[PDB]
RNA sequence: GGCGCAUAAAGAUGAGACGCGUUUUAGAGCUAUGCUGUUUUGAAAAAAACAGCAUAGCAAGUUAAAAUAAGGCUAGUCCGUUAUCAACUUGAAAAAGUGGCACCGAGUCGGUGCUU
């Protein structure tokens, strides 16, 4: 039990108590992706779609940065055969140092997605742990 | 003047309130430091202090213990190879020159490219003989012929690096090897445990059944099938299914009420199987040990397989096999893809990316992630046999190298190696001689007790030594020294009581224990039988003589056997029934039975003298884990044994520990009487009193004689004053912070020590919605009430049973669709009008309990006084009443609280046990830090020894200062601001000085300190109401809170005032006035700048995130050792910074390389933290900066406040991050209407307090177009978001005719644009918006920075404008 | 706060073994076509690949070695993620010391009096 396990534990255990209860295997996910996870989603489809702010970087403003970076997008498997994946974030240190790249841009396929992923409002409980 | 202190102690916050006698808080100019304008801040002297939660020291344990077993793994490799260091440059020099040269690119590798054989063709030559390290091993077990040496030591470094789990204990043998011998182990542990309609399966015989090749899912249907037991989920069949990995549950076997999920894959497996072994009780434990212990050997089965040729290699001989499995069965899937589908096959073997075969290997994937990927594919195929049979079995597609072969028996290993140290010997000179040593270095498992080999030089070793030179595996006997440390180990180890220090504490299945708990237990039982007319305890003598006649017999003894083995037997007692234990005993004598069993003497343990050798054997065998140091303690106690038990009695093992020691049960006795706490707990008479009730106690000796040596002998160092307290770390942290608080605090106010410091805690909402807690035990119940009563309420209207959260229909179907005042029905939809109604009323207590409120029409029925309702009410429901008991509708208390007119209503001892249940502080918490702050303030003396008590510590709960801010109208929700932790303390201050100024005599039960007896039975008056402030009593309203009522109120309609404005009762001095307390407490809590600080911290932790990455051209990575170059070998990106520095400097900017002059922030990580400040200009002009200002470098660590223009604060919390922090002054009338519009139907009070919020909120109205553009000029002050702002305006106008309650419930969650910290996303109603973090970093260079103190109150201002 | 059968629980700390996972290198990739040097009865050529790249189709595909927080001195089969911490003046460190009081008010504290 690290600092992020067992509240990894008991955060599958209240998905299991928000939906339906007959979850079965969690998975055996290493410790190297858990330690270093920001926000645990959880979902139905296996695109996931990735959250995104704004910032007012030396001009450049109103534009859309994106900042909880995947790492880890497994699935786990409930009674019976329903599929939910579960998608470890990571906050983006990008800081005002840059030649204007590599600090995390729109690209405007995540910007339709994210506006089709707040329209249907498929997120189920997005959290923060540590 | 005098003053006084108010502390709320929290795990983020800690709030400190200073008040005056007359309540008004100071306020007090205080004098800037440093080289700004303003020489003088004028500030309130009232505040609160929030910091980052403190986290514990597991995570630390957890990375030290991987930290040492890598260096004793290295070691190893070590050893192995110095042993082959002369006969290795024999046959090629520089072949472990190369072995530790494997990782680097090979332009810079000093040798050639291959490590094995050299050259180019033997390599190859050598993979394609051999295969794999295992076909290697089981190629040359079998081969007389002789093997390359650098082949046998690379087979053998392979042998030495995973060598299994040491968790079972000496050899290998078919008692514990094969599944059949454990079966029978469990079934003879099942049928011992309950000896009651058994199951035997001495017919089938899962040796080979559960042995099988098919699918576990489907082998228990199988044996189940074989063996008939109870059903597929029957107790014996779920602990069948926990044996072969899949997770039942238990709330339909047990006939519990929670279920129940258990699994060995999980690291929690233990966490969780205590934590349902204490829903359960002990006395199943040690057969789910069994279970495991039965898991693992079909785990075995799994691995190994081939029993023909099994000799001398069970284990690489068997899944080689397995990767022949593998190897024509992917080649027939590949054969069966080409043929039906031609497309897929691209996406599924030159994948890389989508959890197929390419990602399976070359990639990121698992086991399972894959199985789930070609199910449909392969499931959708025509022609498939033998894959879909082999797919739920688990065994396609599987390396070698599993998350699932942790279940290894070193031995397997060990006979491998023996073999193939065997089948060498004769051929070589020096393996010929050092087989021993060889198999020494795999078999050592380095003890338990013997410690971190050290030198001297640790923090957390311990062990002795009879030489000194280097320790090795070769000698390890000879060298360390045993008795010694084990000595220091169990004294090292031990856990000392907080009930008593400077002891050890008992095992958790002692003897002593063990009678301690049962006469615990059975000291506050009674017992009915026809003719005494009224309930009776126990007496000693009975008491013995139910421990010696049916305890001894069986483990768990129920109420039934007791009053047919007890009362029927030898006390020719037939009509009784017992309300003391409810149906069974929690506490057992489980180790008395076992060590009957174990010795089969009965004369032996039920002997009285024999009781410290009892009890440290069974210490000694909870102590312990290995098996040579468990045998020579018992060879002490070897002269009473008989040779038989010495394999037996060493067989079980414990865990856990007791509560208390021996010194503090046997130990001390009482001056008058001399006896212990046992010696009373059997033997005491007629008052049949509790354990906890004598520490309860005031009048006996030995409450006292605790709080003698719960003091230490010196005072120590206020560290290790906090080293032994209990607790989160968090709270440690809160506790420490708030003595440095109190301690800076007396300093700014004159320097005179105060006189009442007044502290609390709470925390700790995790209820989690409480939606099956009601029918798990409570509306479970009215199941059992079909039990007794036989009206299904619910066939007539079926309604859910999440939704009772609402108080009055939960009270309604908790009152059996009944009255407990008149016999009537009630209307479900008419609830409104009828009237929630209390058992005791609103000026004798405070609670909201269903022991407390009940459901009626109308208060008349009642009756007509403030205490218990009428006789008849009582007399004609006394027949129901016994049925709703005894469906356990209700408890038991409040039954007895309506039938007090047959104690006359409140008895003085009832009265008595009112007036102090609520002051009752019996948190331990509150009694160290109150012991804490007193010996700190509080240490003049006088002529004589005893110590001037000059400030009082007070210690108040949560419950009255909740109840004073409900009453009066002084709300607070959670989410506006952190002011709340604050203001919070500041009414702990009021209620503690005004209950203690208003109160002199009775503060000498909640003030830490040696005062009198002086009870409370002769302090409220037994008649009318009696002299105002000038009578004997204290008071008669049992709530004490009705002090501060302007006019009290109660069922019956008295209007009774109490005097408007109050002096106190023997003195004669103001200590509440009305006209001027009110005023001021609503001018307080409205003030608009109080003083929080968020205090700095150095980030210590992780060099960075614990995820090395493949290679990339960008420079920001971090190597893994020193010469490893990152953009060859990649690894450890985003390290923590642990303070930034501020820096003047010059560059060498331009082609000219010409001096610039530049002022920066420069992050610091952790990396090279000791590196900067062993020599900092030497780094700094290593980092490439020139013209270093050594007075100039400022030290800027994470969360330091920046003030700049129109009072905008910010707080940087790395290099490249900023957190708002400036707060709201939002006044209390704007709080009160959003807390009360909130919480429409939530607040459970008065239908006249209903219509007066109600009628408030419809014409305050006024009030949400006054807050958004109170929060528009504040957010386009302090914030300058626009566009998020702007949005959240046109959402705002967008839902302006909504109804009250919901955008109440979404104003107060759109308040978290503007609290502290790092800015969030929000849900409002639809429109959740984005987040906007400050990254631009430009801004704080040229404002101004506080360096503040720890309370906030002293400060002092630097400015970085002219700093240059 | 949930004191929840009216109790009040018990709490943190420390030793050992795993089994994983991650990352580089080693497991000579092959065939065909098209771009880069040279050879040759030679005048650049006539073209042979020995090597490198790209593009299509084929073959296998599991295992190892090293490291697993940079490293440190106190050189041990030790230690390096927790508890510890505003500046300033002393002091190696430990630890000690460094700031006027009332009154009228309140938009993140302001204003007035007296005074070392």
């Amino acid at each position: 039990m690290t600092t992020a396990r067992k509240k990894f534990y008991q955060a599958i255990s209240e998905f299991e108590a928000m939906t339906g209860k007959d979850v079965e295997r969690t998975p055996q996910i290493a410790d190297e992706v858990l330690n270093d996870a920001e926000y645990i989603a959880f979902t139905k489809t296996e695109k996931y779609a990735l959250y995104l702010c704004t910032s007012n970087v030396e001009g450049l403003e109103d534009r859309y940065f994106l900042d909880e970076e995947c790492l880890d997008s497994t699935f786990l498997e409930t009674e019976d055969n329903e599929t939910y994946y579960i998608h470890f974030l990571q906050e983006t240190e990008f800081s005002e140092d840059d030649n204007e790249d590599e600090l995390p841009l729109a690209t405007e396929e995540q910007i339709e997605a994210y506006d089709k992923q707040e329209e249907l409002k498929a997120v189920i409980l997005k959290k923060e742990l540590n | 003047k005098k003053y006084s202190i108010g502390l709320d102690i929290g795990t983020n916050s800690v709030g400190w309130a200073v008040i005056t006698d007359d309540y008004k808080v100071p306020s007090k100019k205080f004098k800037v430091l440093g080289n700004t304008d303003r020489h003088s801040i004028k500030k309130n002297l009232i505040g609160a202090l929030l910091f980052d939660s403190g986290e514990t020291a597991e995570a630390t344990r957890l990375k030290r213990t991987a930290r040492r077993r890598y260096t004793r793994r290295k070691n190893r490799i070590c050893y192995l190879q110095e042993i082959f260091s002369n006969e290795m440059a024999k046959v090629d020099d520089s072949f472990f020159h190369r072995l530790e040269e494997s990782f680097l690119v090979e332009e810079d590798k000093k040798h050639e490219r291959h490590p094995i054989f050299g050259n180019i063709v033997d390599e190859v030559a050598y993979h394609e003989k051999y295969p794999t390290i295992y076909h290697l091993r089981k190629k040359l077990v079998d081969s007389t012929d002789k093997a390359d040496l650098r082949l046998i030591y690379l087979a053998l470094a392979h042998m030495i690096k995973f060598r299994g789990h040491f968790l079972i204990e000496g050899d290998l043998n078919p008692d514990n090897s094969d599944v059949d011998k454990l079966f029978i182990q469990l079934v003879q542990t099942y049928n011992q445990l309950f000896e009651e309609n058994p199951i035997n399966a001495s017919g089938v015989d899962a040796k080979a059944i559960l042995s099988a090749r098919l699918s576990k899912s489907r082998r228990l249907e199988n044996l189940i099938a074989q063996l008939p037991g109870e059903k597929k989920n029957g107790l014996f069949g779920n602990l069948i299914a926990l044996s072969l990995g899949l997770t039942p549950n238990f709330k339909s076997n047990f006939d519990l009420a929670e279920d129940a999920k258990l699994q060995l894959s999980k690291d929690t497996y233990d966490d969780d199987l205590d934590n349902l072994l204490a829903q359960i009780g002990d006395q199943y434990a040690d057969l789910f040990l069994a279970a495991k212990n039965l898991s693992d050997a079909i785990l075995l089965s799994d691995i190994l397989r081939v029993n023909t040729e099994i000799t001398k290699a069970p284990l690489s001989a068997s899944m080689i096999k397995r990767y022949d499995e593998h190897h024509q069965d992917l080649t027939l899937l590949k054969a069966l893809v080409r043929q039906q589908l031609p497309e897929k096959y691209k996406e599924i073997f030159f994948d890389q990316s989508k959890n197929g075969y390419a990602g399976y290997i070359d990639g990121g994937a698992s086991q399972e992630e894959f199985y789930k990927f070609i199910k449909p594919i392969l499931e959708k195929m025509d022609g498939t046999e033998e894959l879909l049979v082999k797919l739920n079995r688990e065994d396609l597609l599987r390396k070698q190298r599993t998350f699932d072969n942790g279940s290894i028996p070193h031995q397997i290993h060990l006979g491998e190696l023996h073999a193939i140290l065997r089948r060498q010997e004769d051929f070589y000179p020096f393996l010929k001689d050092n087989r021993e040593k060889i198999e020494k270095i795999l078999t050592f498992r380095i003890p338990y007790y013997v410690g971190p080999l050290a030198r001297g030089n640790s923090r957390f070793a311990w062990m002795t030594r009879k030489s000194e030179e280097t320790i090795t595996p070769w000698n390890f006997e000879e060298v360390v020294d045993k008795g010694a440390s084990a000595q220091s180990f169990i004294e090292r180890m031990t856990n000392f009581d907080k009930n008593l220090p400077n002891e050890k504490v008992l095992p958790k299945h002692s003897l002593l224990y063990e009678y301690f708990t049962v006469y615990n237990e059975l000291t506050k039982v009674k017992y009915v039988t026809e003719g005494m007319r009224k309930p009776a305890f126990l007496s000693g003598e009975q008491k013995k003589a139910i421990v010696d006649l049916l305890f001894k017999t069986n483990r768990k003894v129920t109420v039934k056997q007791l009053k047919e083995d007890y009362f029927k037997k030898i006390e020719c007692f037939d009509s009784v029934e017992i309300s003391g234990v409810e149906d069974r005993f929690n506490a057992s004598l489980g180790t008395y039975h076992d060590l009957l069993k174990i010795i089969k003497d009965k004369d032996f343990l039920d002997n009285e003298e024999n009781e410290d050798i009892l009890e440290d054997i069974v210490l000694t065998l909870t102590l312990f884990e290995d098996r040579e140091m468990i045998e020579e303690r018992l060879k002490t106690y070897a002269h009473l044994f008989d040779d038989k038990v010495m394999k037996q009695l060493k067989r079980r093992r414990y865990t856990g520990w007791g509560r208390l020691s021996r010194k503090l049960i046997n130990g001390i006795r009482d001056k008058q009487s001399g006896k212990t706490i046992l010696d009373f707990l059997k033997s005491d008479g007629f008052a049949n009193r509790n354990f906890m009730q004598l520490i309860h106690d005031d009048s006996l000796t030995f409450k006292e004689d605790i709080q003698k040596a719960q003091v230490s002998g010196q005072g120590d160092s206020l560290h290790e004053h906090i080293a032994n307290l209990a607790g989160s770390p968090a709270i440690k942290k809160g506790i420490l912070q708030t003595v440095k608080v109190v301690d800076e605090l007396v300093k700014v106010m004159g320097r005179h020590k105060p006189e009442n410091i007044v502290i609390e805690m709470a925390r700790e909402n995790q209820t989690t919605q409480k939606g099956q807690k009601n029918s798990r035990e409570r509306m479970k119940r009215i199941e059992e009430g079909i039990k007794e009563l036989g009206s299904q309420i619910l066939k007539e209207h079926p309604v859910e049973n999440t939704q009772l959260q609402n108080e009055k229909l939960y009270l309604y179907y908790l009152q059996n669709g009944r009255d407990m005042y008149v016999d009537q029905e009630l209307d479900i939809n008419r609830l409104s009008d009828y009237d929630v109604d209390h058992i005791v009323p609103q000026s004798f207590l405070k609670d909201d309990s269903i022991d407390n409120k009940v459901l009626t029409r109308s208060d008349k029925n009642r009756g007509k006084s403030d205490n218990v309702p009428s006789e008849e009410v009582v007399k004609k429901m006394k027949n129901y009443w016994r049925q709703l008991l005894n469906a356990k509708l209700i408890t038991q208390r409040k039954f007895d609280n309506l039938t007090k007119a047959e104690r006359g209503g409140l008895s003085e001892l009832d009265k008595a046990g009112f007036i102090k249940r609520q002051l009752v502080e019996t948190r331990q918490i509150t009694k160290h830090v109150a012991q804490i702050l007193d010996s700190r303030m509080n240490t003049k003396y006088d002529e004589n020894d005893k110590l001037i008590r000059e400030v009082k510590v007070i210690t108040l709960k949560s419950k009255l200062v909740s109840d004073f801010r409900k009453d009066f109208q002084f709300y607070k929700v959670r989410e506006i601001n952190n002011y709340h932790h604050a203001h919070d303390a500041y009414l702990n201050a009021v209620v503690g000085t005004a209950l203690i100024k208003k109160y002199p005599k009775l503060e000498s039960e909640f003030v830490y300190g040696d005062y009198k007896v002086y009870d409370v039975r002769k302090m409220i008056a037994k008649s009318e109401q009696e002299i105002g402030k000038a009578t004997a009593k204290y008071f008669f309203y049992s709530n004490i809170m009705n002090f501060f009522k302007t006019e009290i109120t109660l069922a019956n309609g008295e209007i009774r005032k109490r005097p408007l404005i109050e002096t106190n009762g023997e003195t004669g001095e103001i200590v509440w006035d009305k006209g001027r307390d009110f005023a001021t407490v609503r001018k307080v809590l409205s003030m608009p700048q109080v003083n929080i600080v968020k205090k700095t911290e150095v980030q210590t932790g992780g060099f960075s995130k614990e995820s090395i990455l493949p290679k990339r051209n960008s420079d920001k990575l971090i190597a893994r050792k020193k010469d490893w170059d990152p953009k060859k070998y990649g690894g450890f990106d985003s390290p923590t910074v642990a303070y930034s520095v501020l820096v003047v400097a010059k560059v060498e900017k331009g082609k000219s390389k010409k001096l610039k002059s530049v002022k920066e922030l420069l992050g610091i990580t952790i990396m090279e933290r000791s590196s900067f400040e062993k020599n900092p200009i030497d780094f700094l002009e290593a980092k490439g900066y020139k013209e270093v200002k050594k007075d100039l470098i400022i030290k800027l660590p994470k969360y330091s406040l920046f003030e700049l223009e129109n009072g905008r604060k910010r707080m940087l919390a790395s290099a490249g991050e900023l957190q708002k922090g400036n707060e709201l002054a939002l006044p209390s009338k704007y709080v009160n209407f959003l807390y009360l519009a909130s919480h429409y139907e939530k607040l459970k009070g008065s239908p006249e307090d209903n219509e007066q919020k109600q009628l408030f909120v419809e014409q305050h109205k006024h009030y949400l177009d006054e807050i958004i553009e109170q929060i528009s000029e504040f957010s386009k002050r302090v914030i300058l978001a626009d566009a998020n702002l702007d949005k959240v305006l046109s959402a705002y106008n967008k839902h302006r005719d909504k109804p009250i309650r919901e955008q109440a419930e979404n104003i107060i969650h759109l308040f978290t644009l503007t609290n502290l910290g790092a800015p969030a996303a929000f849900k409002y109603f639809d429109t959740t918006i984005d987040r906007k973090r400050y990254t631009s970093t430009k801004e704080v260079l040229d404002a101004t920075l506080i360096h503040q103190s720890i309370t906030g109150l002293y400060e002092t201002r630097i400015d970085l404008s002219q700093l240059g």
